């Protein structure tokens, strides 16, 4: 079916009307999207059937028709911009300056911005327009606030 | 059952809306990959 790249919506027919769960990133021909979203199943692009070719729940993600092709990083440094897509709402750019969450394995960076649920997916770009990470998996903070990691995959 | 819709082209837009703060925090990753706050 459709196969340019861009961020696409991730949709369901199960609940009441169409429910969107999440979104994604094609990019080299590769569906990008967190495992929560789709929780491993395959998906449908019009006609055309896209099945699971990598996963792990405990990076939570997962990418359809080959492997993970997103390898930018955030430089720890610089602002980024979430292209949200939010439930029946159009994609909107949102310029933020990442914090951090600091792990006994290491830091990642983190974006404090407030979407609903279904935006999870959504991608994380740097200065070049490269994806360097999805929006969707984090924490709650004192103030009911959310903060997501920036969940980035490795390229073979 | 579940599908994909194009929402858009994967770009930097100059001059967005400037939003959100820079939090640091302790956090731990478990292993059904659920992060949580380490105070
Ligand atoms: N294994 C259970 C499980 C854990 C984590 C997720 C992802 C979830 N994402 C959002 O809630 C979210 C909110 C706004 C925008 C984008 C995503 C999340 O990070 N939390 C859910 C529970 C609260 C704090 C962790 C789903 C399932």
């Amino acid at each position: 079916g459709e196969t340019t790249d861009g961020v696409y919506r991730v949709m369901t027919r199960r609940l009441l009307g169409s429910t969107q769960v999440g979104v994604g990133v094609m990019q080299e021909g590769v569906f990008h999207t967190m495992w929560h979203v789709t929780k491993g199943a395959a998906l449908r692009s019009g006609e055309g059937r896209l099945d699971p070719y990598w996963g792990d729940v405990k990076q939570d993600l997962v990418s359809y028709c080959g492997p993970w092709k997103l390898d930018a990083a955030w430089d720890g440094l610089s602002e980024v911009q979430l292209l949200a897509v939010p439930p029946g709402e159009r994609a909107k750019n949102i310029q933020t300056l990442p914090g951090i969450f600091k792990t006994k394995d290491g830091d990642i960076g983190a974006v404090a911005l407030d979407y609903p649920a279904g935006t999870s997916g959504s991608p994380i770009l740097d200065k070049c327009g490269r994806v360097i990470g999805l929006y969707g998996n984090g924490v709650v903070i004192k103030n009911g606030s959310y903060v997501s990691a920036i969940t980035q995959g490795k390229r073979e | 059952d579940m599908y994909i819709e194009r929402a858009g082209d994967i770009t930097w837009e100059k001059d967005a809306e400037v939003t959100g703060n820079s939090p640091r925090l302790d956090v731990a990753l478990d292993e059904s990959g659920d992060f949580s706050l380490v105070e």
